[PDB]
RNA sequence: UGUGACCGUUAGCGCAUAGUACAGUAAUGGAAGUGCAUAAACCAAAUUAAAGGCUUAAAUUAAAAAUAAAAUGGCUGGUGCAAUGGCACAAAAAAUAAGAAAGUUUAAA
RNA sequence: AAUAAAUAAGUUUAAUACCUUUUGCAGCAUGGACCAGCGAUUAAAUGCCGGUAAUUAGCAAAGUUAAACUAACGAAAAAUA
RNA sequence: UAAGUCAGACGCAAAGCUACAAGGUUUCGCGUCAAAAGGAAAAAAGUCCGCCAGCGAGGCUAAGGUACAUAAA
């Protein structure tokens, strides 16, 4: 059982009764650090619900579909992930693009250590 | 001071030899915790109240018969193994040039505490003659000892004659005649004693 | 941390109380003073000791033994109060003590054997440490506290500690000398007492 | 009188004096209550925050000291510290027994 | 069930107290208005089963108490002579 | 372990009793709950997928889904 001190630190932010009396703010701690617990787990499926959004908005605008690019790229090899994809959409549109027409048409210019072998 | 001076301030006990007591009902994470480990309700979980031998009324135990044979009163006796003396003898603890009697015995430590008498019992194999006085005897015992020469002699000891046997002392201190010996055995125990004890012995010759 | 000879005899100086001076040499048996230290038995010992001073005159009162109390307090039913059935119940202030305390003693018991290793290992730790010495006596030649003082000091000033233990013969020993050095030591010396060989403990 | 890994004002005797106050026709039952000091619950008060342009080359200092919110006002009497109060036995002393029945004993110089 | 996880600070999503008792309780089953103090497997003797040591134990002080032990079939032949 | 337990519940599949009724009752085979959080079906003890030591804004899948609510043709 936490001490009166654990207690009140916990429960500086409260309202009410749920402050300073013992009883009424030991249930409130423990129910709050209940929902942290769950919160935790369900911020990793919310944050990847949003990376697909906005893919899938920014692939719409050049006539193309998420499921598109996901199967397209693993058939170049291209391994960036979608928090990368969802970042590129919004602050870098002309990379982005430059993806999108490579996965599509394939006509990127080849690099070679040595460009006259 | 050094680091290997010794005071009553670093003495610690041999690890393993102390162990913590389990103080019980005190909070829910101890071993424990709340119903003290005896169940929720019931019979057992509400103090004393049932003795742990009984079975629920079916009484199983006093299904059984009764005998009432008394056994023999040598239960009381001390037993000693012909093969105990010997092994005393070869170690030098008794005498085996003069007779053995269960004085010397018991000085000796080959008995511990007599009360009525010294049994003796058993096979070995001697290669010298002994002579020991006892108060009973089988039948292996006996032609042991007599087959390398000896003799065994069944003496008859009362209550206060056998104190004089074993602690002779004890009576001239205090400046006391000694016990007399008995006259004679009932006719009851004719076949169990040969002779009547002395209370000084006479030791013989080997 | 050094090297250490066990089971050999010791040969130890002898000292005077009067001057200081070295007198004599004398022999110490190696069973008892070149022995192994056991910790664990000092411990024991130690334990043993303590529990055998204890007192332990220490009563209370349970609710039997409460002044008053006999008398149901309240109704059982109709008042919707909690039922109560005295006013010295454990739970009621001023009640009784559910477990009481009651005199008693707390000796246990140790072999006569174990005792002996403690002591030998408590002699044998002494020696190892450069804390045990040896005097011809203790009152010859020595007629005031102060003086005997200043050469015990003189004789252990090769130590680390402050306090003194002293043994001796008993009071009826070397011709009555132990009453001497009883009259001569004060009263409430906090760091110099004076036993017998017989009273030696760990 | 002596000792304590016995208690320190919800403890220890019911009592840091009280078998008092008080309840009851009565027998009887039977409290509270030490000294000092920013503890808790509890009721009132306390919301916010702004700022846009003097021209720069020969000071001062025996010695030391001296610029900054952890804490509102109350009511209450916990905790901490102390003992002119209790608990347990120990030592000494005291108390105590006779066979006989109107009858003799036991006194150290 | 008055919070939690986040946020461009505008908001968005997750989310029916605790205890006791029950096959099953957010329970329209039970207990608690709140704070401080008090409040519940303790002691003795004996027995059983683990662990750690002593290497019999207690008195006494060359002698005594307590415990423990005490006959089962005398069965081997390994010689590069 | 000389411990606890001897009030059990429902789903699919059989039989007796009831009326080839009951979230009924009595046996029996498997599973789940009881003592099991997480995902799907609206809320969801017993159905379907699957067993939580802790943290992370990495990835692949199961049951079930892929015009809005609501992630994906
Ligand atoms: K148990
Ligand atoms: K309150
Ligand atoms: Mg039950
Ligand atoms: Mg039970
Ligand atoms: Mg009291
Ligand atoms: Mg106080
Ligand atoms: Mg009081
Ligand atoms: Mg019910
Ligand atoms: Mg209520
Ligand atoms: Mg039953
Ligand atoms: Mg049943
Ligand atoms: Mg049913
Ligand atoms: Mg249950
Ligand atoms: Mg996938
Ligand atoms: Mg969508």
């Amino acid at each position: 059982t936490f001490s009166r001190e654990q207690v009140f630190t916990f429960a500086k932010n409260f309202t009410g009764r749920a402050r300073n009396v013992y009883k009424v703010a030991l249930r409130r701690v423990e129910r709050g650090l209940q929902h942290s617990y769950v919160g935790r787990k369900e911020k990793k499926r919310t944050i990847r619900s949003l990376w697909i959004q906005r893919i899938n908005a920014g692939c719409r605008e050049h006539g193309f579909a998420y499921s598109a690019l996901i199967n397209g790229l693993n058939q170049e090899n291209i391994q960036l992930n979608r928090k990368v994809l969802s970042e590129l959409a919004m602050h870098e549109p002309d990379s982005f693009k430059a993806v999108l027409d490579q996965v599509r048409f394939m006509k990127g210019q080849e690099i070679y250590a040595n460009v006259e072998p | 001071n050094p680091n290997y001076f010794v005071h009553l301030g670093n003495l610690r006990p041999n690890p393993g030899a102390t162990q913590q007591r389990i103080r019980e009902g005190r909070g829910l994470s101890s071993r424990r915790g709340v119903s003290c480990g005896m169940g929720f309700k019931g019979q057992k979980a509400r103090g004393r109240s049932l003795h742990m031998l009984y079975d629920g009324g079916q009484l199983g135990l006093v299904k059984f018969p009764v005998t009432r044979q008394i056994p023999s009163y040598e239960v009381l006796y001390n037993q000693l193994g012909v093969s105990k003396l010997v092994e005393f003898i070869q170690l030098g603890l008794l005498d085996h040039t003069k007779t053995i009697t269960m004085k010397e015995l018991l000085n000796a430590g080959c008995v511990s505490s007599l009360k009525y008498g010294v049994l003796l019992y058993g096979n070995v194999s001697l290669s010298f003659p002994i002579n020991i006085e006892v108060t009973a005897c089988d039948d292996r015992a006996r032609r042991s000892i007599e087959a390398a020469g000896g003799k065994v002699t069944r003496v008859y000891y009362t209550k206060d004659g056998l104190e004089g046997l074993l602690f002779p002392k004890r009576f001239t201190d205090k400046n006391l005649p000694l016990p007399r010996p008995a006259v004679a055995w009932h006719p009851k125990f004719d076949g169990k004693f040969d002779a009547v004890g002395q209370i000084p012995p006479v030791y013989e010759a080997v | 941390p050094f090297e250490v000879e066990y089971h050999k005899d010791r040969e130890i100086p002898v000292c005077n109380v009067s001057d200081g001076s070295q007198v004599s040499t004398t022999t110490l048996n190696g069973k008892i003073f070149s022995d192994k230290v056991r910790l664990d038995i000092l411990h024991t010992v130690v334990r043993y000791l303590r529990a055998k001073w204890q007192q332990g005159t220490h009563k209370t009162k349970d609710r039997s033994e409460v002044s008053g109390g006999g008398r149901k307090p309240r109704p059982q039913k109709g008042s919707g109060r909690s039922r109560q059935g005295s006013i010295r119940s454990p739970i009621w202030r001023g009640g009784g003590c559910t477990f009481p305390k009651i005199p008693r003693s707390h000796a246990f018991k140790l072999p006569r054997n174990v005792v002996r290793i403690g002591i030998r290992s408590a002699l044998s730790a002494k020696a190892n440490e450069g804390r045990l010495f040896v005097v011809d006596s203790f009152v010859r030649g020595v007629e005031s506290y102060d003086q005997l003082k200043a050469g015990l000091a003189e004789v252990t000033k090769d130590a680390i500690g402050e306090s003194l233990l002293l043994v001796d013969s008993g009071e009826c020993g070397e011709d009555y000398s132990g009453v001497k050095l009883r009259r001569l030591l004060p009263k409430d010396s906090p760091r110099v007492e004076v036993l017998s060989y017989q009273d030696l403990t760990v």
